């Protein structure tokens, strides 16, 4: 997947940790939009948002 | 891996390069940019002389916030007697400001309202001096073989479009007579 | 005759420079025949095996004869040859598809799998060029330079859509923007007029 | 006079809107009148036939004194107008009205609900077309809608003399009412400004006056979507004999008929003059635009 | 090498007779071929076959398509000669043999050749009729890059 | 005076500006180096240039053209320095009140002469006194000749001067003649003119279009009631890159068997595979040129014997609309349509006219009435399209001549449809040797489907009125946006391509041609 | 060390690359120093975002700034993008190059992306002709190298290709011997020579050392 996470980044900004929003920022990078990105992160204590973030058989 | 040219640079390219001549300027207004290397200066006074890299008064023009002056070197009396000097010298390439194919064409675009009557004027006689250089180039052209060729005076523009050719001959001319040995 | 299918695939890359020419590059290559390279394999493992058979019987019954010698060093340079077209056939494919990997990254089946690893690896490591330059290089596009700063762009089947701000992508819908935003959008084909 | 410049002054009276009525150009007894015209002139029908470029410079400077001699006969003494003329110097002047009409030609054409919306989204895409054919430098385009707009005049025409052979209008007090409901070119029709137009040059060509009493035309036409059956509104031209403020009658009547059953009825198009309706329903909804008539 | 044209120029076929027995003939059924054997042989093989000895196992006979025929009316008009059927990779060629067999004079003349075929080809270069068709491959490689700088060019004077 | 019309269109190429652009020196400067020696001006530019120039032009053109010949050879010289022998160029531009005008017109090309030449510059001498003066000249159409004086004393009279034709300059000349039109007014038979040419319009095409030519109607005297042939001088022939770029996109799509099968006859339904034995006819094969003492043969040959009413006819007609070069004939017999032509008679020389095949020779030939036709000349016919060649062995000339011509026949049995009710045989009753000389072999059914019947019947009336299936234009819009593109689609492709078959699919016609024979055993030998 | 020299040697040396047939020393001394400063430059975007603070004029400079920013960016992208580009035409040699002792090194004076891409690109490509053509790989053939005949891998140290050159030198106020102008050098031919305001053009080789010295320009 191709992203920019300079672009990104004050989309992401509007404090936060650097470290929390570079890592959601990699973490969300797979998942992409057209975009629709913009929708997923904003429906986005530390605990809680790191934890928001993240969202064998028979034939 | 661009590829284009490689070996010539684009027109594009050049005109990039071009856009580091300073010129003079008659700003509106009667800053301090930190980028590279301006570092001048106070707010100048309207309607008087300051010399500035090109595309910042290609920018200030695009805002009419500045009266460009035209380059004195560039009059149509001037291009008469370079014809002139142009029509009894068949070696001699003499002069041209090297850039000023390019300036013209960015001149004519937006600082024509300046000049006086360039209009059907300078234009013809730009071109004009401008072919017979292209066959005076031709003349000298014939005469090619290694090593010397004769570079003497021209617009940097033509050079990088007659490149590939020149260029990529003599190469075969020196290998094989080299190798021959 | 013999090294004939290596004149036809030095051929056909040759043809495929000139239908990369202008082109516009849609550059799509046809296929890697490998059953011609089968071909190239069962006769150069013919020629060694017979080579490696005479090279044990020369201590037997060609008794090391000086001529013997020469069909080695013939069918070495064959070996070359053959090797030589699949070389500079491969460095050329491979070229072409690096050539692809760097202009739309950007920011195929039919061919040959050890293509696509190469080529995953491949984007995958400049992408860790990308990752070190933190310069920012944006290496890969951006070749012409800007003037002068904004243009005007229109939609290409895109609505839609958001960098900075989300500017509501609209199809059929022509704007005044600076070069910025557009570089991106134009890289997935979605803007038209530049 | 129209399309002047570009062609030949035969076709251009042939194809004249004003022209048309005062000189009953389909039937065949003002034909001779026109050539009639033309022989006061004193103007050979091969020197008519030539392009505007290539005829005499005699020609050309008595063409206003001809026109002061002889036009007058039939009426047309008051034409002549001192118009603006654009100067762009070297690729020749053109009369404003002809560009005019040169790009609103090619605003229409040089380009179940899914497929109307999709030639709604056609119809917007033209329009760029047009919005880049505002430029003076981009000829190249302009060239093309410039003869385009003969093809559609020549249509227009065309089909006005069919339409003039049948006699379809139901010449009533009221209000004149017709219908198109079937004919050749009908995919023209699908532009709400070609029967605008058409309208126009029907309403003109009716009654020049022709006392007395001017009266609406009613025009409609549809070929798939279930009988879509567009009908714009339509209101008479004046020859200069805005005498009194009428201006138009119908957007309280769309009103009060939309205001009731309105089975399948859609107001979809944005110009309140214009209105799809099912020809099922549409037979009843003329029945109550004729009584009660608010006009 | 990794040029086209290395393994399209060596592709080609020289007939140089080899001096001495050849059993395991490479083109039939013999098997050894007698000595002095006229036979056709690509260059990039043959180039070196005789280079190993010390006397050279090919007697390297001269090239057909380097006939004095063919040295002269080269000679005399060269805007007209068309080396397209000949050969028709030339220069590229002609060196690599002149290079085997060492001769300073024929290089000497086919240089002013080239430099009048360039002379001409670059007047057909600004912007036909049965020329242009003729032309050996280095020079219609390098039209095209001509011929792109120039259109480019003028496009580059506006828009 | 006469300079200043120089120095007018000395001031038109040199002193025209448009907006940003100047066109005409840059037409001259490429013309150069090319080498061209000609230049080409768009007359309707002149008349956007000026308003009295042209009504000058449109006065005189017997004077002007000399101004335009000056005007073009002094801004050529600074080229020309810029560039020993250097002419002068020619431009190329594109009844009662006809005479000497500036007409445009159209028609067809009926006979074209052999390349003539006048002469352009040349000197003169005095046999006696060594007296030499020269003179160039160029409307070659009786105004001066050589004088009668020694000239030095301006006695040696009458004329002294001798034509030097060691030092002379010469051009060529072409003289076509043309022919009317065959839609339009031949309520007769067709009439005809007399063309002439110049400079660089020489050679150039090849008798069959349909063209139009710029001229200048005028009158000469020769061969006291005052007969004068007139004629028309031409100036400016026209005639019938990113095209490459469209056609590899065409190329390659896999539907362009089909789209093309949808481009032949939109007119007739059905048939569809004669439909598609056109698509292959009009390409054309291989062409093989073996150390074998002959060549191969390429071109295709179609049959249409059949039931009458299939419109066949109408068939055979648009095949002859879409090739360039093909001859249609309907029968055997003529109101004007020959086939080795004999001519005799001026002079009392022997020379050898024409035909149709030689029309032909490399296109398509349609022969109607198959049956209809006499053994007088068919032995031609019998061997133009095997060995494609014509022996003349006659009074005149003795040579041997070449025909790469392709034959489409369209006959009729004896008796209609009851021809397959007997024996499937009994159709030509010479005998089946020239059928296994031709290509292809269809016949032509006729088996009642309603279905097919109505379809039939409403298509075709949808055909004559309210022109249903003439939609088309969205079709143009989606498929075959025109017919004209088909044949420049030809032209690039017959001389582009060299194909050739591939060796895996040989053995798979060698073991098809097996079952062939085989099939022809099966009903041949048990019965 | 000054911004504006430092911007015209910027554009110098990437004309002089894009010219250079191969590779020059890597300017990291200058590289890094300039990095850095546009970085500086580059977050110094924080007056335009507390300019929207003061929310409840002149722009000019402020996208001219950003403008010159990526601009000097996109010099400086097709400066790495050809050397990268070079390096990958010139890559095994480059690696021989390495292997012999004389003179200068690969390492990072005359060459660290790029060396990273280089080995990394290298190694991948060597994956990539190794697993289709060399399994399949005859005992002699199993080296990638020179043979030698014919050859390969030796490729393209030529110096000897006619390129345009330019003379300009720093002034005394050297080997100016006059009367116009220096300076005097073929194998088996003599000096031309050669003046300031001229382009000669000649082989790349006996200019070489005038390109290690900066005396011609390209
Ligand atoms: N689809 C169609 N099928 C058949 N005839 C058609 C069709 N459309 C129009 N026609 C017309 O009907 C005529 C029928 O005659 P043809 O089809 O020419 O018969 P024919 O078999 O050619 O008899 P010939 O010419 O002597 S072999 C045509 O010539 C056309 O004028």
């Amino acid at each position: 997947v191709k992203i920019q996470p300079p672009l990104l980044r004050p989309l992401a900004y509007r404090s936060i940790k650097s470290d929390g929003l570079s890592a959601l920022a990699e973490f969300v990078g797979t998942n992409i939009g057209a975009p629709a990105t913009i929708k997923f992160l904003e429906q986005f204590d530390q605990s809680g948002v790191k934890e928001v973030i993240q969202e064998f058989k028979v034939i | 891996l661009p590829a284009h040219l490689q070996q010539t640079f684009s027109p594009e390219e050049i005109q990039f390069i071009v856009e580091n001549e300073p010129i003079k300027i008659f700003p509106r207004i009667t800053w301090q940019l930190i980028t590279t290397d301006d570092k001048a200066l106070n707010n100048m006074v309207a309607m008087r002389s300051t010399e500035v890299v090109l595309w910042i008064a290609l920018l200030l023009k695009q805002q009419s916030k500045c009266s460009i002056v035209a380059p004195q070197w560039l009059t149509t009396k001037e291009l008469d007697r370079k014809i002139q000097y142009e029509k009894t010298h068949p070696d001699r390439f003499s002069e041209l400001p090297w850039n000023w194919l390019v300036l013209a064409r960015i001149l004519f675009n937006k600082a024509k309202d300046d000049f006086h009557d360039p209009i059907h004027e300078l234009r013809g006689k730009i071109q004009d001096l401008r072919e017979i250089r292209q066959i005076k180039v031709l003349k000298g052209l014939k005469y090619l073989n290694e090593s010397h060729l004769q570079l003497d005076n021209l617009s940097l523009l033509e050079i990088n479009e007659l490149r590939p050719f020149i260029t990529e001959i003599m190469d075969k001319l020196r290998e094989i007579h080299t190798a021959s040995l | 005759m013999y090294g004939d299918l290596g004149n036809k695939l030095v051929l056909e890359a040759k043809r495929t420079k000139q239908l990369y020419a202008r082109s516009n590059q849609d550059v799509n290559l046809p296929m890697y025949h490998e059953d011609i390279i089968r071909n190239i394999l069962k006769e150069v493992s013919n020629l060694r095996k017979n080579t490696e058979y005479l090279k044990e019987q020369q201590q037997l019954g060609m008794l090391d004869d000086k001529v013997a010698k020469c069909q080695y060093f013939v069918t070495l340079l064959c070996m070359e040859r053959n090797k030589r077209c699949l070389l500079a056939y491969q460095r050329l494919r491979t070229d072409i598809l690096d050539s692809m990997a760097w202009n739309n990254n950007g920011l195929t089946n039919n061919l040959s799998h050890q293509e696509q690893e190469y080529l995953k690896e491949y984007c995958d490591l400049i992408t860790d060029l990308k990752s070190g330059d933190l310069v920012d290089i944006d290496l890969s596009g951006s070749l012409v330079p800007p003037s002068d700063v904004f243009i005007d762009v229109r939609v290409l089947k895109d609505a839609g859509e958001t960098e900075y701000g989300v500017f509501n992508l609209i199809k059929d819908s022509q704007f005044f923007v600076r070069q910025s935003d557009v570089e991106r959008l134009i890289q997935q084909g979605y803007l038209q007029k530049i | 006079l129209f399309l002047l410049r570009h062609s030949s002054l035969y076709d251009s009276f042939y194809y004249s809107n004003y022209v048309n009525a005062k000189l009953s150009l389909w039937n065949e007894n003002g034909k001779k009148r026109l050539h009639k015209m033309f022989a006061r002139m004193g103007i050979p029908l091969s020197t008519a036939q030539e392009t505007w470029l290539y005829m005499d410079h005699s020609i050309k400077r008595e063409l206003g004194i001809i026109f002061d001699k002889n036009l007058d006969r039939y009426g047309l003494q008051d034409i002549i107008r001192d118009g603006f003329v654009r100067t762009l110097g070297y690729r020749g002047s053109i009369s404003a009205s002809e560009f005019v009409e040169a790009l609103t030609a090619l605003l229409e054409v040089g380009n179940s609900a899914q497929k109307l919306t999709n030639l709604r989204k056609r119809w917007v895409s033209n329009f760029w077309l047009s919005w880049d054919a505002l430029d003076d430098r981009k000829v190249e385009l302009l060239n093309r809608g410039i003869q385009l707009a003969q093809d559609l005049q020549r249509a227009i025409f065309n089909t006005g003399v069919a339409i003039l052979e049948k006699k379809l209008i139901k010449h009533l007090r009221i209000y004149r009412l017709c219908v198109l409901q079937d004919g050749p070119d009908l995919d023209l029709y699908r532009n709400p400004l070609t029967l605008l137009r058409l309208g126009n040059w029907l309403i003109e060509c009716c009654a020049e006056s022709e006392d007395k009493q001017l009266l609406p035309m009613v025009l409609a036409s549809i070929d798939e979507n279930t009988d879509t059956y567009l009908v714009a509104g339509l209101t008479p031209r004046y020859p200069r004999g805005t005498k009194k403020p009428i201006l138009n009658n119908f957007s309280m009547a769309f009103q009060q008929i939309t205001a009731e059953t309105d089975a399948k009825v859609r107001i979809d198009n944005f110009e309140s003059s214009i209105i799809e309706i099912r020809r099922e329903d549409l037979s009843p909804f003329l029945e109550k635009l004729t009584l009660s008539g608010l006009l | 090498y990794y040029d086209i044209d290395d393994v399209l120029a060596d592709g080609t076929e020289f007939p140089c007779k080899f001096q001495y027995d050849i059993p395991g003939l490479g083109y039939n059924p013999g098997r050894p071929i007698t000595k002095n054997t006229k036979l056709s042989l690509p260059l990039w093989l043959a180039r070196i076959l005789a280079i190993v000895g010390p006397v050279p196992f090919v007697e390297l006979l001269p090239p057909d398509m380097f006939s004095t025929k063919v040295m002269n009316a080269i000679k005399t008009d060269p805007v007209a000669l068309d080396l397209h059927s000949i050969n028709s990779h030339f220069f590229s060629l002609a060196i690599k043999w002149i290079m085997l067999f060492s001769e300073k004079e024929l290089a000497n003349v086919v240089s002013e050749l080239l430099l009048q075929r360039a002379q001409e080809l670059n007047h057909h270069a600004s912007s036909t009729s049965t020329f242009l068709l003729k032309l050996e491959e280095m020079e219609k490689e390098i039209y095209k890059k001509s011929h792109e700088s120039y259109k480019d060019t003028k496009r580059w004077m506006f828009k | 005076d006469n300079t200043e019309i120089i120095k007018s269109f000395k001031n038109f190429i040199l002193e025209f500006r448009l907006d940003s652009q100047f066109i005409y020196r840059d037409q001259l400067r490429n013309n150069i180096l090319v080498k061209n020696y000609s230049l080409t001006v768009n007359m309707e530019h002149l008349i956007g240039y000026n308003e009295d120039i042209y009504k000058k032009l449109s006065d005189e053109p017997s004077d002007i053209i000399p101004l335009f010949e000056t005007a073009i050879t002094q801004v050529a010289k600074r080229i020309s320095i810029l560039s020993n022998s250097l002419p002068t160029f020619q431009l190329i531009l594109n009844d009662s009140e006809h005479v000497s005008k500036i007409v445009r017109l159209s028609g067809i090309i009926i006979s074209t002469s052999v390349l003539s030449s006048r002469a352009t510059y040349l000197s003169i001498m005095c046999r006696n006194c060594r007296h030499t003066t020269s003179i160039t000249i160029n409307n070659f159409n009786n105004t001066v000749s050589l004088p009668r004086s020694c000239l030095s004393t301006i006695n040696c009279g009458p004329d002294p001067y001798i034509i030097i034709h060691e030092s002379s300059k010469f051009i060529d000349q072409q003289f076509l003649k043309l022919q009317e039109i065959p839609e339009l007014v031949p309520v007769e038979m067709p009439r005809n003119l007399t063309m002439t040419c110049d400079r660089y319009l020489t050679n150039k095409v090849i008798p069959g279009t349909r063209v139009t030519i710029v001229g200048i109607y005028s009158i000469y005297n020769s061969k006291g009631v005052a007969i004068r042939t007139p004629y028309i001088k031409i100036l400016g022939i026209q005639s019938d890159e990113e095209e490459e770029e469209e056609f590899l996109q065409l190329s390659r799509n896999p539907k362009l068997y089909e789209i093309l099968t949808n481009s032949i006859a939109p007119s007739i339904f059905g048939n569809e595979d004669i439909k598609k034995a056109i698509v292959c006819l009009l390409m054309g094969g291989s062409k093989k040129i073996l150390p074998d003492g002959m060549r191969l043969r390429g071109d295709i040959n179609v049959l249409l014997l059949g039931d009458p009413g299939t419109a066949k006819s109408q068939l055979l007609k648009f095949v002859e609309k879409v090739s360039p070069i093909a001859v249609y004939t309907s029968g055997k017999g003529s109101s004007a349509a020959g086939l080795a032509s004999v001519q005799r008679p001026m002079t009392r020389e022997f020379y050898l006219e024409g035909g149709a095949m030689v029309l032909a020779d490399g296109g398509v030939v349609c022969i109607d009435e198959f049956d209809k036709m006499r053994d007088e000349d068919r032995v031609a016919i019998h061997e133009a399209m095997e060995q494609q060649t014509i022996s003349i062995a006659k009074a005149g000339i003795t040579t041997v001549l070449n025909s790469r011509t392709s034959v489409l026949a369209a006959a009729n049995p004896i008796y209609g449809r009851y021809d397959d009710l007997k024996s499937p045989g009994d159709n030509i009753d010479f005998q089946t040797t020239i059928l296994s000389r031709f290509d292809m072999i269809f016949i032509v059914k006729d088996d009642h489907n309603e279905e097919r019947d109505i379809s039939i019947a409403n298509h075709v009336i949808n055909i004559h009125t309210g022109n249903a299936n003439a939609q088309n234009q969205q079709e143009e819009n989606g498929s075959e946006i025109s017919i004209e593109k088909m044949k420049r689609y030809i032209t690039y492709c017959r001389l582009k391509c060299a194909p050739r078959l591939s060796p895996q699919a040989a053995e798979k016609l060698s073991s098809n041609f097996v079952t062939i024979r085989k099939q022809l055993l099966i009903n041949e030998l048990e019965s | 060390v000054s911004p504006q020299q430092d911007f015209s040697d910027l554009m110098k040396s990437w004309k002089n690359e894009r010219c250079s047939p191969e590779l020059l020393p890597y300017p990291h001394q200058l590289m890094k120093r300039l990095l850095n400063r546009i970085s500086m430059q580059s977050q110094l975007e924080n007056i335009s975002m507390g300019f929207l603070d003061m929310q409840n004029e002149s722009k000019l400079p402020l996208l001219c700034m950003e403008t010159e920013l990526e601009r000097l960016k996109f010099v400086i992208r097709s400066y790495i993008r050809c050397r990268l580009s070079k390096i990958d035409k010139f890559s095994l040699y480059l690696r021989q190059l390495n292997e012999d002792e004389n003179s200068l090194i690969s390492l990072t004076d005359l060459l660290k992306d790029e060396i990273k891409y280089h080995d990394t690109h290298s190694l991948i490509w060597l994956k990539l002709v190794n697993d289709s053509i060399l399994k399949y790989m005859p005992e002699e053939l199993q080296a990638i190298n020179d043979t030698e005949g014919s050859v390969n891998m030796i490729d393209e140290p030529d110096w000897n290709k006619f390129v345009f050159i330019h003379v300009n030198g720093p002034p005394d106020g050297e080997n100016e011997f006059g009367k116009p102008c220096y300076t005097v050098i073929p194998d088996l031919k003599e000096e031309v020579e050669l003046t300031i305001g001229s382009i000669y053009v000649m082989r790349y080789e006996v200019i070489r050392d005038l390109l290690r010295d900066d005396k011609v320009a390209l």
